[PDB]
């Protein structure tokens, strides 16, 4: 794997730790006093790390983060597990809050209690039909399940001294801490891990000493019972015998300096790493129903000494069938078990083999973590840098690029699914086969089941456009796109703003009435017909009317620019294109130009103001005419004679009738992606912005020169908006408090 | 004496109307249940968000709360975050844990009083036509057959909205064993709200 | 000290030790009186009103344990019974007005939480077994402080909650509320209703 | 005290290097360093456990004390100077009063007498010190543990100094009862335990004979290599393993029970995995099998080898379990099989409750009824006839170290099986860690006790290594310094780092280690734990870093390979760079405190500033510019005897 990009600062050691997120965020402790303090990272902007202060006082050993997102717990090595949210929803701005401290060090896994949902990928067993089939929902339950059937959050923690620290997060706010010892022989636990086993969560707390001591599971429940929490334990088959302890090569490795369960939330398969001085040897174990009993599924040859182990973090069933075919198709990502060593290698394992599957020789990594599909690494170095190495599907086999594109395609598809990001998947894809994965996406998207198509309806356009950023045969399409999902926003939140009082006999909203006569009915090429055939009962109170004023200006100007943009004149694709020729988009924005009809009628201040040239022209009338032209044109489909030269006669004639304006378009910027290489490296800095390669596009409001007031800032969108909502207390507030969490492409606000 | 539920949408386009939607049918609520704000009258609460969360918990169930007052404090902070830019909030999952609260109340009651169950769906959204695929006691059965069955099990539910949809009104209907605002649709079951 | 100054005031402040000692009645913290209130009040057995600390003469470096509250003093003259007169000499108090002493306070509230304690240890299950004598003794001690507003029982059952909150258990809970009943039973005719 | 509580055995001259390093670094006149010396000893008596723990303060203090000060005087009027010291502690009635009550004989006449039998307090002294003592007694108003220990040092080590079953009744009257503690402390206290163990263990290696018919000359070597046994497997807990272990790795013998003490001997710190390729050598399981099972009397023992039936009983146990697991064996069979293993030679039995104890060590809760209550029955009387020739007195050592053994698992479930339950405690100092409660709390509780009284404990000693092992040298080092750093009286923090350097001597150099290296440096660089270095609590940091940087070094171009050697180097960068900086404060007094004390206690040992690196001595410069120091230290400080010493030096002097 080449590096995607690394980057470094600008200038005693302690152990390090990350966390990758459902969505791409890293947080990396970064031990440089600044050596207390949690990075986050963007992932697809590197270069604006925010360094939380993190208050706490000794080194930070354990970082975690929510199956959600959302959410990140610190504990250090004097207690404080500490809660980190998301403050006034910005991910750039985090905020301390519910907690809870004993003073001795947690020094094993904080892990976050589990929701019932797990997952599973059917990896090419079934890489070919549909959705449900391709990943399905495995039973497993919660950690107390709830009072009434939803799981409970909160966090188990061990600590030296084998305490356990349940801490429930009631729904109303305020924390239930409890703490009971792990065995009633209270005893050192060094190195110690937790995983949630599926049967009631029963989860289980593996805990070692140091060196030639048995392993020692464990097995917590947790008890809600008693308005009180309340933890149970009791003892599990311990596991002496590393198996290095016995080939009489006795103290050539002395310490466990790893044991990570081979998956959260898939127990019964414990790592260990022993090593020593210039040494180490790690093996898997399995518990066998044989009376339980571990014994080694797998185990490796010597090796030089590990520095950081990184788990698979993508659910993919282990069973032959599956696996076989994994061999077969060569589908490698979720098979993976990255060692990093002291000399300075990576090395891919087989987790069930424990064999190599491919190597980094490239100062080692002294924290590593996994992505989310086995697609990217993220290796704190040892001198203080950061690398996102990119894992190949298949592990550098050229194998036939219809397989590439079903691998991607089938990781794309769960992406969807489980909603989680697609950052890494966008590291690998080619500038080849960008239009044929869009292609291959429409296609899995038409056939699945016309119910789903809706879950889906706002996260395929966002692919679609983080797709098309590349392959520079079509960055034409990502404006158009990210205009689309901008324009279906305005219509399902100007379609829902109705409120009639007649629901005259039958079911009929008015937003659905609006569309069937703007549609079927009256396909008349003048507006005032339209306005006749609909109940003109359409009123909001004078100061909503008011407040969408900024709003409809936009659904103006664009009408404006598509019908000006039909004469081509641009020697290229233009920024208004696919919205000619055959869109439905023609019908929404004639359903948004009736409604702008209608309301202005009522108060004339929320109509779109264009800086007309003839004085009395009717310019809104003039546009509907267009409007109806081009979709009467492009409603019936076959006709590539929609430019008939009446058409574009007139539309030509437009800039001299009206003031052609000047929009935002929302890619806003190029990411990082689109820019890395194929091959070669990109060396970058902490806080300085790669060199070379003011609209409030959500409210559609001007800022100045300067802004002079805080902006939010799309991750992937680009998209930039005001951060204290600066209309007055009138303000719509069914689009404010729509984008308030997760912007229109569905990405995390950012600070300026 | 009887266990409400209530099931308000998460996030959609109700946060600018549920201020006052509040006071003139939720507070009289409560009223009725009480007089002017462990055994007996077990409030909850259960707000659904849009899809539009990549995994954020679909649903934030409360807990049964015997106090009133401490169901005013739930129902307040409700924060209507980022519904997205589609319509068709979840109500599928929403009545799926809704009836999964109901039962527990019954497992948990199983004592001399059977009481009437009244569950409140106050949401501007109409329903999503996805099975109930969060729940895991209910999957695969879409909202309509989640209105069969709440309406089977003999316990009356009342949609109020702040806006008159119909593909709510075929809901409530479809289910069987006022208004201080004229645009609102509030047709209530069991439970009396001052004319 | 300040960092310029050092081992200058450290080592001056540490050479008036061998005079504080001459100054310090050796075992001060664990002599304990005899609670007879004739003797009306002996100036040895006072305590600072504010600060539960022997009130000591001049500022020299005593011994580190005369700077710490004597919370054993105060519990073994609240202990014993008839000793009102004792504790009010002591702590100062003089019945003239509105007072709500905290430290006074507190220190009841950790006597009940001491007698809630004892009341464990297999209690003579079915009776006070000698425990009964607490309580017993702790209604009039109660009653006598709160009762002459020298206390606040609002303020007080507050901070027993606070306690007893993650302390370990009941077996105890009658007489705790054998003891609220009596100022309750005192004041629910005058006092206000909220308290 | 440390010396006494944990390492007896350990040797005189690592003491003696200890004790003149201390007298030295904080200059103590040598009177009161014995009468400190023989203060310690005797409060350790006085609280002690009742048992086997008071055979060791004894012994400790009336034969080991001795010798120290004996090689203290080789290491210097000393005797003038022991006078002094003994006329210091004879004016403390109380404390010598409470050891006569307990020792049950006038515990300083005896101290007396024995003091001046070596080469100390002459005898004049020892007349006048003694009708002192005895004019003091005047007015306060079965033989003595101490004569016993000053009687069975002599008699046992120049008697067993060098075979019939004349032997086996001198190791019976030898196993009579309390005369097994006494001999082993008095070996032990004077560097003997080793001979001693190995002369036992080469009677173990010879009485695994097996060449001889009759039952009679059988029966002896039988239960020879059973007394044996027991009486090396106790030296091996009580007085710690590593005693008896094999010195000199010829690699051909190794006897027996070198062997069974690496292989399953549970030791605190060894869990010894069962199903280990040396447990079950799966030779002959059959041999031992069918002579537990078909014999329905006492086992034939006419040429039993005992070489391979202690090690094959690992095995035999093993199996016979599963089978009784499985429903095969028959509860009243394996009753009877019990009885047999223990009807003859115990050895049989702690061998086989060892591999028990390790099999259930690694065993789920639900899967532990059978393997305990094996145990149950092994633990148990014999109740028969046609025993060995000494039986209570074996039966009362077996299960001595049955216990000590078994003590661990049997505190998880709880599983209380009792014992014969004299010595009223054979586990002192065991499990003292309250459950549910943090490490944190214990450390702070024990230490702030600690300050309370300036000697440390016997029972605090045992808390502090639990909470140095269950931890990290960095968690001790760390909260003990936050709580030296909270002190605000000047005579407390000096106490407190004159405690805590005893309470450090326990892994002395890791803590020296951790201490410096990722302490002083996280103090001396946040410039927000600036605050803490005030001046009361500062100097004493600064004279507790010096004096853990010199005994580091002084015990056992420079290699710096050594990681004390690499703190060292790093320190004294950190030192520059903080005295040669442009903001001054708490940080720049405590570095020049530290400076100040590693200049008063310069000794031979440390000569170059111990460890300035080869380009320090640019920093001498500096703590020129900012003396607030006479001169003369710096050559102290400079590296003298070299070539650009001679320029460095001078050129700082000149200033100063």
């Amino acid at each position: 794997m080449d590096l995607a990009y690394v980057c470094e600062w600008e200038k005693p050691s302690v152990p390090l730790a990350c966390a990758w997120s459902c969505r791409n965020l890293i947080a990396f402790t970064m031990d440089l006093d600044l050596t207390r303090m949690i990075h986050i990272l963007d992932t697809e902007h590197p270069w604006d790390l925010h360094s939380i202060p993190s208050e706490h006082h000794e080194a930070i050993t354990c970082l975690e983060w929510d199956q959600s997102g959302s959410r990140l717990l610190s504990a250090d090595a004097d207690g404080q597990i500490k809660c980190w949210s998301m403050a006034d929803h910005l991910a750039n701005s985090w905020e301390s809050s519910v907690g809870s401290l004993v003073e001795g060090d947690p020094i094993v896994a904080l892990s976050w209690l589990h929701n019932g949902v797990k997952l599973a990928l059917h990896v090419e067993k079934s890489g070919a039909s549909s959705f449900g089939e391709k990943f399905s929902r495995v039973k497993f339950s919660p950690s107390l399940t709830l009072f009434g059937g939803k799981p409970m959050e909160g966090w188990i923690a061990v600590t030296v001294s084998g305490l356990v620290t349940v801490s429930l997060l009631k729904p109303s706010g305020q924390v239930l801490t409890s703490t009971e010892s792990l065995c009633r022989l209270r005893g050192r636990v060094a190195l110690a891990d937790i995983a949630f086993t599926g049967g009631g969560n029963i989860v289980v707390a593996t805990a070692d000493g140091s060196s030639a001591s048995p392993v020692q599971f464990y097995k917590v429940c947790v008890s809600v019972v008693s308005e009180k929490c309340r933890i149970d334990t009791e003892i599990l088959p311990s596991l002496f015998m590393r198996c290095t302890t016995d080939l009489n090569r006795k103290d050539k490795f002395p310490a466990i300096t790893h044991l990570k369960f081979l998956a959260r939330d898939m127990s019964e398969q414990v790592l260990l790493c022993a090593s020593s001085q210039t040494s180490s040897i790690v093996e898997c174990w399995s518990l066998r129903k044989e009376i339980l009993k571990w014994r080694i599924l797998s185990a490796t040859n010597d090796l030089d000494r590990v520095s950081a182990v990184a788990l698979p973090k993508l659910p993919i069933s282990l069973t032959n069938t599956d696996l076989k075919v994994a061999s077969d198709t060569q589908f490698y990502p979720g098979l993976g078990l990255a060692l990093a060593f002291h000399d300075g290698s990576v090395h891919i394992v087989h987790r069930l083999s424990l064999q190599t599957m491919a190597v980094f020789y490239s100062v080692h990594l002294k924290a590593m973590q996994l992505s989310w599909t086995s697609l990217a690494l993220v290796g704190i170095d040892s001198h203080g840098k950061l690398s996102v190495l990119r894992l190949s599907p298949s592990m550098g086999h050229p194998l036939e690029v219809g397989l590439a594109l079903r691998h991607l395609l089938f990781l794309l598809e769960y992406c969807m699914v489980t909603g989680y990001d697609w950052w890494d998947i966008l590291l690998h894809v080619q500038p080849s086969m960008v239009q044929s994965l869009v292609e291959k996406l429409h296609e899995e998207y038409t056939r699945q089941t016309a119910a789903l198509q809706q879950v889906l309806s706002t996260r395929i356009l966002a692919m679609k456009a983080s797709l098309c950023k590349l392959s520079p045969c079509t960055v034409t399409r990502v404006c158009d796109y990210h205009t689309k999902l901008f324009l279906i926003a305005i219509s399902s939140t100007l379609k829902s703003l109705l409120r009639p009082h007649f629901l005259n006999t039958p079911d009929k909203s008015p937003g659905d009435r609006l569309t069937e006569i703007c549609t079927k009915i009256t396909d008349v090429d003048i507006d005032k017909v339209m306005i006749n055939l609909k109940t003109e009962e359409f009123v909001l109170d004078m100061n909503t009317l008011q407040a969408l004023q900024q709003l409809l200006q936009w659904v103006g100007d664009f009408v404006l620019y598509l019908l000006a943009s039909l004469p081509n004149q641009g020697s290229l694709l233009r920024p208004g294109h696919s919205f000619l020729r055959d869109g439905t988009s023609l019908g929404m924005l004639r359903e948004l130009m009736v409604v702008i009809r209608i309301w202005g009628l009522l108060k004339p201040s929320c109509l779109p103001v264009y800086t007309a040239t003839s004085d009395t022209q009717d310019s809104m009338s003039l546009l509907f005419r267009l409007l109806t032209k081009l979709w009467i044109c492009c409603r019936d489909e076959g006709p590539a004679s929609e430019p008939d030269e009446a058409l574009v006669d007139e539309c030509c004639l437009l800039p001299s009738q009206l003031l052609i304006p000047s929009l935002d378009w929302l890619p806003a910027s190029d990411g990082l992606v689109s820019r890395l290489q194929p091959k070669q490296p990109l060396r970058l800095q902490f806080g300085r912005a790669p060199t070379l390669p003011k609209i409030d596009h959500l409210r559609r409001l001007h800022l100045g020169a300067c802004p002079t007031e805080e902006c939010k800032a799309c991750t992937r969108c680009g998209c930039v908006t005001m951060l204290k909502s600066p209309n007055r207390t009138t303000a719509v507030k069914q689009w404010e408090q729509r984008w308030i969490k997760n912007c229109l492409c569905g990405g995390l606000w950012w600070r300026v | 004496v009887a266990d409400v539920v209530f099931v308000i949408e998460g996030t959609a386009n109700l946060g600018p109307y549920f201020e006052g939607l509040r006071k003139h049918y939720l507070l009289p609520a409560i009223e009725y249940f009480n007089g002017g704000p462990y055994g007996g009258t077990q409030y909850s609460l259960v707000v659904f968000n849009t899809v539009d969360c990549a995994p954020e918990s679909y649903v934030q169930c409360h807990a049964p709360t015997s106090s009133a007052y401490e169901f005013v404090t739930w129902l307040d902070g409700i924060k209507f975050m980022g519904g997205g830019g589609e319509s068709c909030s979840l109500i599928a999952e929403g009545l799926s844990t809704a009836l999964q609260l109901f039962d527990d109340f019954k497992k948990m009651r199983e004592q001399i009083g059977q009481t009437h169950r009244v569950c409140l769906l106050i949401c501007n959204s109409p329903p999503y036509l996805l099975p109930a695929v969060e729940s895991t006691t209910y999957s695969g059965c879409t909202t309509e057959n989640l209105v069969q069955q709440i309406g089977e099990r003999g316990i009356h539910f009342s949609i109020v909205s702040p806006r008159k949809l119909p593909a709510l009104r075929l809901l409530f209907e479809k289910a069987a064993p006022v208004s201080q605002d004229p645009r609102h649709m509030v047709l209530v079951r069991g439970l009396v709200l001052p004319v | 000290p300040h960092w310029l100054l050092g081992n200058l005031v450290s080592d001056f402040v540490d050479t008036f030790r061998p005079t504080a000692r001459i100054n310090s009645i050796c075992g001060r913290c664990s002599l304990l009186p005899v609670v007879n209130n004739s003797g009306a009040i002996c100036n040895s057995w006072k305590l600072d009103p504010a600060t539960l600390r022997f009130p000591l003469k001049g500022l020299l470096p005593y011994d580190k344990d005369l700077f710490e509250p004597q919370t054993a003093l105060l519990r073994y003259v609240l202990e014993q019974p008839y000793s009102r007169d004792m504790v009010c000499n002591m702590l100062g108090l003089n019945k003239q007005h509105k007072q709500r002493c905290p430290v006074l306070e507190d220190q009841l509230v950790d006597l009940v939480v001491y007698a809630m304690e004892r009341s464990e240890t297999e209690e003579k299950f079915d009776d006070g077994g000698t425990s009964q004598l607490l309580w017993q003794h702790l209604s009039s001690q109660l009653i006598f402080f709160v009762l002459f507003q020298f206390a606040s029982f609002p303020h007080m059952v507050l901070s027993l909650h606070q306690k007893l909150a993650g302390r370990g258990l009941i077996k105890g809970r009658d007489h705790l509320m054998w003891v609220l009943l009596q100022f309750i039973s005192g004041s629910i005719q005058k006092n206000a209703l909220a308290d | 005290l440390l010396e006494g509580t944990m390492n007896l055995t350990g040797e005189t001259q690592s003491l003696v290097e200890q004790l003149t390093m201390v007298k030295r670094m904080q200059h103590i006149p040598t009177p009161l360093f014995v009468l400190e010396i023989w203060k310690a000893c005797f409060v350790g008596l006085i609280e002690s456990p009742e048992g086997t723990e008071e055979l060791k303060w004894t012994a400790f203090t009336f034969l080991k004390i001795p010798q120290v000060l004996v090689k203290l005087k080789k290491y210097s009027d000393f005797t003038e100077d022991v006078n002094c010291a003994f006329e210091f502690l004879l004016k403390l009635t109380p404390l010598l009063d409470k050891a006569d009550q307990r020792c049950n004989c006038d515990c300083t006449n005896f101290l007396l007498q024995e003091c001046g039998k070596q080469g100390l307090l002459s005898e004049a002294s020892v007349n006048n010190l003694m009708a002192k003592r005895k004019a003091d007694r005047e007015h306060a108003p079965i033989q003595p543990n101490i004569q016993l220990i000053l009687r069975a040092e002599p008699t046992v080590t120049n008697i067993l100094k060098t075979s019939p079953e004349g032997l086996l009744g001198v190791l019976g009257h030898m196993l009579s009862g309390k005369s097994l503690d006494l001999l082993l402390a008095a070996a032990a206290a004077t560097g003997k335990l080793k001979s001693f163990a190995r002369k036992f263990i080469n009677l173990n290696e010879f009485t695994t004979y097996g060449s001889e018919e009759s039952t009679k000359p059988a029966s002896v070597r039988a239960l020879l290599f059973d007394i044996s046994f027991l009486m090396l497997c106790h030296v091996a807990q009580t007085y710690g393993s590593e005693v008896i272990l094999s010195e000199s790795r010829t690699g051909a013998e190794v006897p027996f029970f070198e062997t069974w003490m690496q292989t399953c001997m549970p030791e605190e710190g060894k869990i010894l995995n069962p199903d280990h390729p040396c447990f079950r050598p799966d030779s002959t399981k059959v041999e031992s099998l069918v002579a537990l099972l078909n014999n329905s009397s006492e086992m034939k023992l006419v040429q039993m080898k005992w070489h391979e039936a202690c090690l094959s009983i690992s095995a035999a146990i093993l199996e016979i379990l599963n089978a009784w697991e499985n429903g095969v064996l028959a509860f009243e069979s394996i009753q009877k099989i019990t009885d047999n293993i223990k009807g003859k030679v115990c050895s049989l039995a702690v061998c086989a409750v060892a591999w028990l104890v390790a099999h259930v060590r690694m065993l789920g809760l639900d899967e532990r009824e059978k393997s305990l209550q094996m145990i149950r029955q092994l633990a148990g009387p014999l109740f028969s006839e046609n025993t060995l020739q000494f039986y209570n007195e074996r039966v009362v050592i077996m299960n001595s170290i049955l216990e000590r053994m078994c003590a661990d698992v049997l505190q998880q479930t709880a599983t209380q099986i009792k014992f014969p339950s004299t010595g009223v405690d054979t586990m002192p100092y065991w499990n003292l860690l309250p459950p549910k409660r943090p490490i944190k709390e214990v450390l702070t509780d024990i230490f702030a006790k600690v300050l309370e009284k300036g000697w440390v404990d016997s029972r605090s000693i045992h808390i502090f290594d639990t909470l140095l092992h269950m931890g990290g040298v960095y968690w001790f080092c760390n909260n003990l310094i936050k709580e030296l750093l909270k002190e605000t009286r000047k005579e407390h923090t000096l106490r407190a780092v004159e405690l805590l350097y005893s309470i450090f001597c326990l892994d002395m150099q890791q803590v020296t280690l951790v201490l410096l290296g990722h302490i002083l440096p996280g103090l001396l660089t946040d410039s927000s734990k600036w605050h803490s270095l005030m001046d009361p609590p500062g100097t004493a940091l600064a004279k507790l870093a010096v004096w853990c940087a010199l005994s580091s070094y002084s015990s056992h171009t420079v290699n710096m390979r050594d990681p004390l050697n690499r703190v060292l180097a790093n320190l004294f960068l950190l030192i520059s760079s903080i005295l040669g900086s442009r903001t001054a404060g708490p940080h720049t007094q405590f570095v020049q405190w530290f400076m100040e004390e590693c200049v008063d206690c310069l000794e031979q040992g440390g000569r170059g500033s111990v460890l300035q690196f080869m380009p320090f001595t640019t920093v001498s410069e500096l703590v020129k510019v900012s003396a607030m120091s006479s001169p003369k230290v710096v050559l102290a400080i400079t590296d003298l005897s070299l070539p650009l010493g001679r320029q460095v030096a001078a050129k700082a002097i000149a200033a100063l």
